[PDB]
């Protein structure tokens, strides 16, 4: 069997689901058949491009494990990390939280360009 | 307290159901494998550990997909071809007579007419020999299509064999499949494994019995989307095939009529020898146990005590009413009405016999206006195959009465290509994600 | 009205418009009539890639407001800070300076190689 | 004539020829026969992702000359340096080493993701 | 070749000679056998 | 009112109204359709 490898580990823990991003992340990349195959490369160039651009923004670019430093809202989430990274799944905390995305996307954004301002002020002295 | 703060991770094992476009992979035909990929020697697989995933077969829009790209495809076969324009003439048609059995009796006709040539102002006179069912009366007869649209002829080089096929998704998404014996497509499946691509698919083209299919692994399973509704078609899937031998014993010759330039008729000549009807044989005491135990399976949804009949096809086209497939580019329908008449009450070498028929101007598809003249196979044809399934339909089934009437079914091709895609979903990723975390930036 | 969003800073001066640069940033990335949007779509990821390219190469990757090495020559232009940043519109600047604009890339390129061979040679003791 | 230029230092030694990566760097990007030209675009376009993402994995993002943690085993290679970036072209040593590339690939990917765990675990201090 | 006539059936002074009633053979589905038809064409459309 | 050159009188002069002007067009003949067979699957449709 091949239990370990790429998708195997999405009914482990997120915890020890954490420890093998590089699976994931390697493969998101890679007459009339040969038209729907480039319109599905031409989507996923795009797709790949789009999620990018996404992390770059944040300031966490070429990094898979950046924590920054928007806090954490109680509000959005009420269990603590013991419950969480050793007795939880990742497809789990994704459903429980699918509700609540965009609002830390939007202080993530707004959060990157204070510390790029604070980081071209000190250099100017 | 908490002091945590957001934190990105990127690729989190997460997928969420989605729509998108397959493509080939595979090992002069119909089912073109020049422009498909080249399938990998040695697929991989990944068995996903305590992960279970919901299925459901009556909405996957990969038998959407298959159905348009089939289509597609035979649609492209015949571009290149001759277009039997000008074979709309008037025919004069004369009995056959020369050592023909009892039932075989106005099955075929001898026509006589004039057609074209090469030179635009020359004409000859020529004859073929006809099916009954391709000529209508106007001792004049003209072809069934003639009145509807000019159709085509499929080359002789092609071949109609089918191919396997194996379906694979794009980069960014998945294909999950359940490894889970005496699932019935339809719920929870809780072993789940990663597939790049799909096991080989043969686009076999038959109705009222899957042939050339896949067999499960543990028993008989009967699947059906609302079994309580009467409306909706039962598919039947046995654990051990029955062979079935079919054959055309006419010793056929070919001849070839210039039409015009570079444009050939291919017109079936003449029959040397005897004259006899073609036919199909089944065992009779292995298709008796698979009834055996398909009652047995049906007896499990519909009462321990109901009485389970078997019978004949309602009616309609001849698609639908006969058994329809085609071998070595024959096109048989035959009549299955000595296998499904029986009745079932709870509590050696003799083989069932089809005598059936053979078509050559075909429709296909549910399409009108569009045929396919199948040019004559010369010399003897037979064949052997595996009967893996059946499409089967509840006629009535009122509370009034306590005995249940299944009666053969088909028509629509996707019910075919759904006994195969049963046990296959597409997922596409969602890398991203957000959890809380004590280290800050 | 929605005044503020996107593009809406172009009347602004440099310094009030360099307040929101990642509402640009956001949006350049996003049957006959098909092959037109394919061939549409096919030219902004290479847009956007050449622009990312000539970002990463000067070393400003992932950065919105990245300051360089390269000493400003008073030769291209002689106005102060006291009259760009917040009595001038970005428009403006690029169309006085718009001719000048190869020459600091190129000075960028250079400098940027110079730096990376002496951490590699730091790095090296 | 141009000697000098984009695959002008090939015949060079490994030392000369690692001061010009940038002119190889940039020109790696940029009715019958457009389908041709846009095929040919989206193999680049994706042969161009996937060196991007293959140097973003390792950890060396946005940088030519960029060294790693991983360190050399002495049965892939017995020369000296003394007789390689001086005595050596690079077309000579890829086609000597280009058997044990693979290796030295997952080494560097498996490295990479221990140092962001070290310093996620730092920062949590 | 058509073969056309005027209409003389319940027309005004200005419509005169706007509509010609013309007849002529045509092919079928057989190509073996014609018919003869008519129909009314416009005097725009029709050139002697 | 618009124009690319005014003083030009080979250039066109695009008029747009503040208000609109109700037109109100009619043929009032009662046509009748035929359809002739005029080969397989082919059919042309005239004034009866
Ligand atoms: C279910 O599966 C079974 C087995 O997998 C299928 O049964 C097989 O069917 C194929 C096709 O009918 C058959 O292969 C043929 O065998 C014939 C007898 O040996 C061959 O003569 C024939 O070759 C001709 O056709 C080819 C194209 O298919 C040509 O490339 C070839 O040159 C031959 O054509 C010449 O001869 C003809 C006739 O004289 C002439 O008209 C041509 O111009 C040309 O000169 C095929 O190889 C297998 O033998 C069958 N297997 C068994 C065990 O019997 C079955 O059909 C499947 N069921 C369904 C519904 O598809
Ligand atoms: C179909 O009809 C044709 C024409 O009548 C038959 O061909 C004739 O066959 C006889 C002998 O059987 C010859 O004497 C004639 O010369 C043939 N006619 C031509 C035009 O060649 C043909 O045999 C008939 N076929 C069958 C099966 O009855
Ligand atoms: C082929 O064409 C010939 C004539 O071109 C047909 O013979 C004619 O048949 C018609 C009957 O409708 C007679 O009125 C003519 O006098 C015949 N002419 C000649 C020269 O014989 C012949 O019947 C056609 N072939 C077939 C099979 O119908
Ligand atoms: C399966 O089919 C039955 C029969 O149609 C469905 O039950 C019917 O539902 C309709 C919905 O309005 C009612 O009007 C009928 O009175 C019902 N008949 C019976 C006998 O129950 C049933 O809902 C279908 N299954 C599912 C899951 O929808
Ligand atoms: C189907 O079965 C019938 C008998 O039920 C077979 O008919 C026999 O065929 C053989 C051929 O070798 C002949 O020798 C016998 O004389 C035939 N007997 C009868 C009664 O017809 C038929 O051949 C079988 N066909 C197939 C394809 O299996
Ligand atoms: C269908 O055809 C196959 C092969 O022609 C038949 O299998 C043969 O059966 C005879 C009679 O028992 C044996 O002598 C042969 O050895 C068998 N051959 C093979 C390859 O198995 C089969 O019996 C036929 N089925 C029916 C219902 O007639
Ligand atoms: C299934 O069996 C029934 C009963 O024999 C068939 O009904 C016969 O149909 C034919 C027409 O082809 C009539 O001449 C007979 O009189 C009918 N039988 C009776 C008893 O009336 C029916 O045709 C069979 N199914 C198919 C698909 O043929
Ligand atoms: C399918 O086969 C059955 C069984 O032979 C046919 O039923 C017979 O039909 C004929 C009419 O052609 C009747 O004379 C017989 O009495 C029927 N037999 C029985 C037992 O009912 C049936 O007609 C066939 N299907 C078709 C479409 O012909
Ligand atoms: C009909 O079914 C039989 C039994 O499943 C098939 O024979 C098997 O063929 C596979 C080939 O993939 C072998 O691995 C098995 O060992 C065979 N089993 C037996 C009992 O012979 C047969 O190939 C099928 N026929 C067709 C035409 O598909
Ligand atoms: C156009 O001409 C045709 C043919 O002359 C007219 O149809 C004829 O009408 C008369 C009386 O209405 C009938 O007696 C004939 O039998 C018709 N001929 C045919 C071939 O059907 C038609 O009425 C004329 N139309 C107009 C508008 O004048
Ligand atoms: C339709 O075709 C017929 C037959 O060709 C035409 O009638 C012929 O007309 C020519 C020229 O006027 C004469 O030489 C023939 O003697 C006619 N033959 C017959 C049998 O009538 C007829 O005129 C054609 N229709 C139209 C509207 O032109
Ligand atoms: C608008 O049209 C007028 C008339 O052509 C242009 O004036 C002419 O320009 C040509 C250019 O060689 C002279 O030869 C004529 O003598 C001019 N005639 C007059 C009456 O002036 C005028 O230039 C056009 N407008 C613009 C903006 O080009
Ligand atoms: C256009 O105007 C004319 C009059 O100038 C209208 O003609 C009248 O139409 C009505 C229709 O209901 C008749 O009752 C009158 O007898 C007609 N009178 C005259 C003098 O022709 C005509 O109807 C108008 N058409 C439209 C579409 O508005
Ligand atoms: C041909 O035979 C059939 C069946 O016996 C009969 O109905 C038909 O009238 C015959 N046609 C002839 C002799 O032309
Ligand atoms: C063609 O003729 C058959 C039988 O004469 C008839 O059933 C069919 O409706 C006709 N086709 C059309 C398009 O009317
Ligand atoms: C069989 O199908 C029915 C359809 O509703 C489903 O409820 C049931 O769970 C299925 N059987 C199994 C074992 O999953
Ligand atoms: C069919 O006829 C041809 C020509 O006479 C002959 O060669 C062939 O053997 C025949 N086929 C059979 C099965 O008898
Ligand atoms: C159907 O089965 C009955 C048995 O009751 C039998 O008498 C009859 O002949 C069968 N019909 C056919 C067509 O085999
Ligand atoms: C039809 O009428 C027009 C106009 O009155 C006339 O010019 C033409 O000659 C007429 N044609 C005839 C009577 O064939
Ligand atoms: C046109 O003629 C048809 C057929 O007689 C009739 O039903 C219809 O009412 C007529 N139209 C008008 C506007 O009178």
């Amino acid at each position: 069997a091949v239990f370990l490898g790429f998708l195997g580990a999405a009914g482990s823990t997120m915890g020890a689901a954490s420890m093998t991003l590089t699976v994931q992340a390697r493969n998101l990349l890679s007459t009339v058949w040969g038209i729907k195959q480039l319109q599905a490369r031409v989507l996923a160039v795009e797709r790949y491009l789009r999620d990018q651009q996404l992390l770059g923004i944040w300031g966490c670019s070429g990094k898979l494990i950046c924590c920054t430093n928007v806090p954490w809202n109680s509000s959005w989430s009420n269990r603590n990390l013991s419950e969480i990274w050793d007795n939880m799944t990742w497809l789990q905390w994704d459903k429980e939280i699918s509700n609540y995305t965009q609002i830390i996307y939007g202080l993530l954004e707004e959060s990157q360009n204070q510390q790029e301002k604070n980081e071209q002020d000190l250099l100017a002295l | 307290a908490e002091n945590l703060w957001v934190t990105v991770y990127y690729g989190v094992p997460v997928w969420k159901d989605a729509e998108t476009t397959l493509f080939c992979a595979s090992d002069h035909n119909v089912w073109a494998t020049h422009a498909c990929v080249p399938t990998d020697p040695n697929p991989q697989e990944i068995h996903l550990e305590n992960v279970t995933e919901e299925f459901n077969m009556w909405k996957n829009n990969m038998v959407e997909q298959m159905h348009t790209d089939i289509i597609s495809l035979w649609d492209q076969s015949l571009k290149p071809c001759v277009k039997l324009t000008p074979l709309c003439v008037t025919l004069q048609c004369t009995n056959v007579t020369n050592n023909i059995t009892d039932d075989m009796r106005g099955e075929l006709k001898n026509c006589s007419f004039n057609m074209t040539t090469e030179l635009r102002d020359k004409k000859q006179k020529v004859y073929s020999l006809f099916y009954r069912l391709d000529v209508v009366q106007i001792k004049e007869y003209r072809l069934i299509n003639c009145n509807t649209s000019a159709c085509t002829q499929a080359c002789p080089k092609v071949s109609f064999e089918p191919i396997p096929i194996h379906y694979c998704a794009p980069a960014g998404f998945a294909i999950l499949k359940c490894k889970d014996k005496k699932f019935n497509g339809t719920g929870p499946c809780p072993s789940v494994s990663t597939v790049q691509c799909t096991h080989g698919i043969k686009p076999v083209v038959s109705t009222q019995l899957l042939l050339n299919g896949s067999l499960a692994e543990e028993e008989v399973m009967i699947r059906s989307e609302n079994i309580t509704n009467n409306a909706k078609n039962i598919l039947v899937q046995f654990n051990t095939p029955v062979q079935i031998n079919c054959t055309r014993p006419n010793n056929n010759t070919r001849k070839s009529i210039r039409i015009g330039p570079g444009q050939a008729f291919y017109a079936t000549g003449d029959i040397i020898g005897d004259i006899r009807q073609a036919h199909c044989n089944v065992s009779k005491a292995t298709w008796n146990e698979t009834l055996g135990k398909v009652v047995k399976q049906l007896r499990k949804h519909f009462g321990n005590n109901t009485i389970i009949r078997f019978a004949n096809s309602s009616g309609g086209d001849l698609e639908v009413t006969t058994h329809s497939f085609n071998c070595g580019g024959e096109f048989f329908y035959c009549n299955t009405s000595g296998l499904f008449n029986s009745t079932w009450i709870s509590n050696s070498n003799d083989s069932i016999t089809l005598p059936c028929r053979i078509k050559q101007i075909i429709n296909m598809w549910q399409r009108i206006g569009q045929c396919m003249y199948a040019p004559p196979i010369q010399g003897v044809i037979r064949c052997v195959s595996n009967i893996t399934g059946l499409i089967l339909t509840r006629d009535g089934g009122s509370t009034n009465s306590t005995t249940e009437t299944f009666r053969p079914g088909g028509g629509d091709m996707r019910d075919n290509w759904r006994s195969e895609l049963y046990k296959y979903k597409v997922v596409k990723i969602e890398p991203l994600g957000v959890a809380p975390t004590r280290c800050k930036r």
